[PDB]
């Protein structure tokens, strides 16, 4: 029933608009019937204890584009139905631990464009119901804890864009995570060790993250991945059959990158040709050589099959000793996959348990067994063709 | 270049010494007249819900013309600065959301500073900045702005920094204002000060080099002269080529402020400019007549019409109209 003179209320009092009006303190006179409270573009700095105590039906609370520097402990007390909490473009130096405590309905929380210095351990743990979180545009960020995202087992969306981070933080407690945004950062090079534990992730955004190279078997852990955005990066080439373990993948964004078009970019060319339909996600163009510069991707030029440096030699060895099947390739780009006499195919990406394949392509054995004897074949694959090399192993 | 006529004392009598004139460069947006096509583009009737640039799931704020706090009329684009104008989200898919913002003047105006179009939500993936010297009859393109220049306009992506002193009048397509993950993520610029910098210099102290070229070359002088301006919007900020269909509320146009600074064309004959009957007109001096002082006043037709020149600095050549021969 009650309405403040500064704020513009609606009939039945569900939407309370306080936009454009200048306010230094939180306006007193908000009705209990209120479901939406908009306080965008204001001069409010401190959110006092029990400021939204009587508001039990309030779902969306907009406290964006304000001068909010400090939030008290009992500030968000009394809000049982609060789902969305807008806190973007403020003066917050640190995340208030005592603020986000008793919220069962909270699913969305935006905190972008704030001068937040450090994210501490067990942050957002008191609010596990959260499904969407945005911690973007943190220009004054200097520290990220190990257990920073701990407790957020139900979170699906996370935005760590423009935080100027060099390495991917601990995103392991985010099991249900589907969408991740790491765009506009200072990410040097994507290593295979990174992104592990994000099995349920489908969308990844790495737009203008200053990436220079993507190492072999980097996106192998992201099995359920559907879309990757790697636009506006300093990438020249990609490793052969990188998107092969990613079965559910369909859309890849590779535009605005200095691509060096040659024999090694043919697998990516055929991916756009057949795997991608009438609608293509990217409009990628070459930078080097200058004669091919600015042309759209998608075998006229001279190309050759992969060449093996050292073929696997037949060796006689006894049980217990360490065995090796040497198979080096001419270029580091080629993907090496061994075929055991059992029938199973072993690659470099797989875990190094007993029988393993390293970067050079050598098949290393820790302990030789009876069942291991037979005929071993190595298949070196390139974006143009395939070459095989036969070997016989003797177990005594 | 503020004074027109000064009391001069000669050996034989005492008359006036005529010099080059130039009015003060001020915020021109106060004198323009905005035109939008389609005119129903401004959201309000019926009220619509929009999404901010920050998150695609951030859909809580709405637009309503009936309430002044939620209304976004085109008047806010020229408001003293933040207030912003907004367009209706493209509900009609796959019909291209094309908006034309015609900035009419009905007077010749020579630009002095960069045309800055500060946006509120995203920078368009396809945009053309247009001009007119014939009061809106024909349209000449100033600069093109796109995400992929070779695909959108069939041109090679260039920049003002890549241009030269001999290629100032060249029309280029830039990718500088395409991405939204850098500083100035919501600002579109039309480099005029940088185009003057090829002659004047990086410091802009040696104005004599710029002034000298403007008096000799007519085409260079006409390049900065405008009677009308147009913001040809083609595709809104989508980022990725593959556009969403279920949530069309994410895509729309939003302009915070437009910075159009310059002087009215007086052909170096006037300093005073009166905005009489909703139109800016030159208060003609040096015995000149017309809207831009382009014609000699009858009875002052001794020598043919010639505009004033800046050289020498500061007292430039006026080239005033002399009386007719009996
Ligand atoms: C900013 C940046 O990454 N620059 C690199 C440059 O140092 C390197 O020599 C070149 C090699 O193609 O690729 C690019
Ligand atoms: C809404 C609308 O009228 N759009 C048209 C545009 O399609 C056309 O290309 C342009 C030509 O000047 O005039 C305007
Ligand atoms: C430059 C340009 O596109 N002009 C077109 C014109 O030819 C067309 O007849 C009109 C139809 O509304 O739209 C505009
Ligand atoms: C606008 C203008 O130039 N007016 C001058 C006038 O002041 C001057 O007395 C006269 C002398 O012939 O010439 C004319
Ligand atoms: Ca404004």
């Amino acid at each position: 029933q009650t309405c403040p003179s500064v704020c513009s209320c609606s009939n039945q009092f569900s939407k309370v608009i306080c936009v454009r009006k200048n306010l230094r303190e939180v306006p007193d006179g908000i009705s209990t019937n209120t479901r939406l409270l908009n306080l965008h573009e204001n001069q409010i700095q401190i959110i006092k204890v029990n400021s939204f105590k009587h508001l039990r039906h309030l779902e969306i609370l907009q406290l964006s584009r304000n001068h909010i520097r400090t939030i008290e402990i009992g500030a968000f007390n009394g809000l049982a139905n609060l789902n969305t909490l807008e806190l973007f473009d403020n003066r917050l130096t640190t995340i208030p631990n005592g603020a986000f405590v008793y919220l069962s309905k909270l699913k969305e929380l935006w905190l972008r464009n704030n001068p937040i210095e450090s994210i501490p351990s067990y942050a957002f743990n008191r609010i596990p119901s959260l499904r969407r979180l945005d911690l973007g545009e943190l220009k004054r960020l200097s520290y990220i804890s190990e257990g920073a995202f701990e407790g957020l087992s139900n979170l699906r969306y996370l935005n760590l864009a423009m935080c100027n981070l060099r390495e991917i933080p601990n995103l392991t407690p985010l099991i249900k995570l589907d969408e991740l945004d790491l765009s506009g950062n200072h990410l040097s090079a994507i290593r295979p060790g990174s992104f592990q534990g994000l099995m349920h992730l489908q969308k990844l955004w790495m737009i203008q993250s200053q990436i220079q190279v993507i190492e072999r078997n980097a996106f192998d852990n992201l099995q359920s991945l559907v879309e990757i955005n790697l636009a506006h990066n300093n990438l020249t080439l990609l490793p052969h059959d990188l998107f092969t373990p990613l079965h559910h993948l369909e859309r890849i964004h590779l535009h605005h990158n200095p691509w060096n078009c040659n024999c090694d970019i043919l697998w990516l060319s055929w991916w756009i040709k057949d795997m991608a339909p009438s609608n293509t996600a990217c409009c990628a163009r070459c930078n080097t050589p200058p004669n091919l510069k600015g042309r759209y991707i998608g075998n006229y030029f001279t190309c050759y099959a992969p060449v093996i440096v050292e073929p696997p030699a037949d060796l006689n060895v006894t049980e217990g000793m360490a065995a090796e099947l040497k198979c080096r390739a001419s270029t580091s780009l080629t993907s090496v996959s061994w075929i055991t006499p059992n029938g199973t195919v072993m690659t470099h990406g797989a875990y190094k348990v007993r029988i393993a394949v390293l970067s050079d392509g050598t098949l290393n054995f820790t302990n030789v067994t009876v069942q291991d004897t037979g005929m071993y074949t190595c298949m070196v694959s390139n974006s143009v063709g395939n070459t095989t090399a036969s070997a016989t192993l003797n177990v005594t | 270049y503020d004074l027109c006529k000064t009391q001069i004392y000669t050996e034989e009598g005492k008359v006036w010494d005529y010099m080059a004139c130039q009015p003060e460069s001020t915020d021109m947006t106060k004198y323009l007249k905005v035109k939008l096509d389609p005119p129903d583009i401004t959201c309000g009737d019926p009220p619509e819900t929009f999404c901010a640039m920050g998150n695609p799931y951030m859909c809580n704020n709405e637009c309503d013309a009936s309430t002044p706090e939620l209304a976004h009329p085109p008047e806010l684009m020229f408001d003293f600065e933040s207030t912003f104008w907004q367009s209706a989200t493209w509900k009609e898919y796959p019909k291209p959301l094309q908006v034309n913002i015609t900035l009419s003047w009905s007077k010749t105006i020579e630009l002095t500073d960069n045309i800055v179009i500060t946006f509120e939500s995203g920078r368009p993936d396809q945009m053309i900045l247009e001009k007119s010297l014939d009061y809106g009859r024909t349209w000449q393109p100033y600069q093109y702005y796109a995400t992929d220049c070779l695909d959108a306009f069939h041109m090679d992506p260039k920049s003002v920094k890549d241009l030269s002193q001999h290629t100032v009048l060249e029309i280029i397509c830039t990718e500088e204002y395409s991405t939204g993950y850098t500083t100035n993520s919501k600002i579109i610029h039309f480099e005029i000060k940088d185009r003057f910098a090829f002659f004047a210099g990086p410091r802009l102290r040696n104005m004599a080099s710029l002034y000298g070229q403007l008096d000799t070359t007519k085409k260079l002088r006409d390049f900065f002269t405008v009677t009308d301006l147009r913001i040809r919007l083609l595709r809104p900020a989508v980022g990725e080529i593959f556009v969403d269909e279920l949530h069309l509320a994410r895509y729309f146009y939003a302009i915070s402020d437009i910075k159009v600074r310059g002087r009215c064309k007086c052909n170096l004959h006037a300093t005073v400019c009166v905005y009489d009957n909703s139109k800016l007109t030159c208060e003609c001096e040096h015995n000149t007549t017309g809207p831009d002082c382009g014609k000699c006043k009858k009875n002052y037709q001794g020598r043919p019409w010639s505009p004033g020149s800046y050289l020498p600095i500061p007292k430039g050549a006026a080239n005033a109209c002399i009386p007719s021969i009996s």
